[PDB]
């Protein structure tokens, strides 16, 4: 599973994707 | 040494070591009650008792058979020590701060594993499928959702909750089955229900020509004979059951069906990223399994969606484990290995740790 390991060790931090909008928590 | 994977469902747990291709422990999530022992867990229950589901539409309600379940889990059924462990649980989109810091602090003050995570069932599928962007549609026992995922963050604001799942199907098919003057009652009679459903059942390309093509002709009927010899013989019941997944006013529900809710769903998310929504919708839980579906889906999204998407449905063979399969894989990687919540950040941090350290 290289493909999905190296998909998640790069995401974008939780702070930046909700400072992006991307990510809008309840 | 070797990391535990759970996924804790309303009808079924599925357990298992990281690294495995499939859970080796699949048993009802079930607690039964009748110097004998006081009360009985799982496939204990199975084989009198009056049953308890700890679990409700993927959320946990009852935390004291809760913990039977987990104890079931790791000393009858995987026969391990928890306390030599890291284990992995599995949690419903949108469960509760309150349920996710109680199911940390039983893992870490009753179980004593030496490391723990909590993830979300849907994006354990889409990781399975090896993205970590796409949406899911997640439906099982006792709840569906679609659950929008980028970078492996379910985006919550756009998560859609749908409590018809698969015992509510078996529900209705019992219902329908009486029109043909049939009667099932029993708990398990119900079983029998569950069974006829997943082996006769399918989803209809198209419903209405389907209900035209059943008055005319009897090439749609099947029977199904019980183990007593009672033959019970049905016609469209067979698709009308799992139509009720598009349309849910059949049980009453005035609610949009599974094709609608995915679209509104990616209708709620970031322009950028609906077109890779659309062309990585993976279906995953047992109540996708009914033959048609995916084609069924396929059409009706692509009925609702722009000319310019491409649309893609991915429903693996392997789609009612793909939670499990998905947290098998997580926890197996090296660069999850930080992720873990450990035991000495619980001590230090107190359950809250599960917000910062579960995403
Ligand atoms: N071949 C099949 N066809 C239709 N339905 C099926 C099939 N196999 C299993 N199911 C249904 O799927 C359900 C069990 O699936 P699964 O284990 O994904 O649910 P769960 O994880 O326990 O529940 P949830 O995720 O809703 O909390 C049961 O309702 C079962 O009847
Ligand atoms: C074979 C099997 C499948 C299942 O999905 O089982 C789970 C768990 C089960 C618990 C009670 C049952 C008597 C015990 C074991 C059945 C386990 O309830 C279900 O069958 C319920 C009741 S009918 C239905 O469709 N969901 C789902
Ligand atoms: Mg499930």
């Amino acid at each position: 599973s290289a493909a999905l390991e190296r998909k998640i060790s790069m995401r974008q931090s939780r702070e930046e994707l909700i400072k992006r909008g991307v990510l809008k928590e309840i | 040494t070797t990391a535990l994977v759970c996924d804790n469902g309303s009808g079924l747990v599925k357990a298992g070591f990281a690294g495995d291709d499939a859970p080796r422990a699949v048993f009802p999530s079930i607690v039964g009650r009748p110097g004998q022992k006081d009360s009985y867990v799982g496939d204990e229950a199975q084989s009198i008792l009056t049953l308890k589901y700890p679990i409700e539409h993927g959320i946990i309600t009852n935390w004291d058979d809760m913990e039977k379940i987990w104890h079931h889990t790791f000393y009858n059924e995987l026969r391990v020590a928890p306390e030599e462990h890291p284990t992995l649980l599995t949690e419903a989109p949108l469960n509760p701060k309150a349920n996710r810091e109680k199911m940390t602090q039983i893992m870490f003050e009753t179980f004593n594993v030496p490391a723990m995570y909590v993830a979300i069932q849907a994006v354990l599928s889409l990781y399975a499928s090896g993205r970590t962007t796409g949406i899911v549609l997640d439906s099982g026992d006792g709840v569906t959702h679609n659950v929008p995922i980028y970078e492996g963050y379910a985006l919550p604001h756009a998560i859609m909750r749908l409590d018809l799942a698969g015992r509510d199907l078996t529900d209705y098919l019992m219902k329908i089955l009486t029109e043909r003057g049939y009667s099932f009652v029993t708990t398990a009679e119900r079983e029998i229900v569950r069974d006829i459903k997943e082996k006769l059942c399918y989803v209809a390309l198209d419903f209405e020509n389907e209900m035209a093509t059943a008055a005319s002709s009897s090439s749609l009927e099947k029977s199904y004979e019980l183990p007593d010899g009672q033959v019970i013989t049905i016609g469209n019941e067979r698709f009308r059951c799992p139509e009720t997944l598009f349309q849910p006013s059949f049980i009453g529900m005035e609610s949009a069906g599974i094709h609608e809710t995915t679209y509104n769903s990616i209708m709620k998310c970031d322009i950028d990223i609906r077109k890779d929504l659309y062309a990585n919708n993976v279906m995953s839980g047992g109540t996708t399994m009914y033959p048609g579906i995916a084609d069924r889906m396929q059409k009706e999204i692509t009925a609702l969606a722009p000319s310019t998407m491409k649309i893609k449905i991915i429903a693996p063979p392997e789609r009612k484990y793909s939670v499990w399969i998905g947290g098998s894989i997580l926890a197996s990687l090296s660069t999850f290995q930080q992720m873990w919540i450990t035991k000495q950040e619980y001590d230090e941090a107190g359950p809250s740790i599960v917000h910062r350290k579960c995403f």
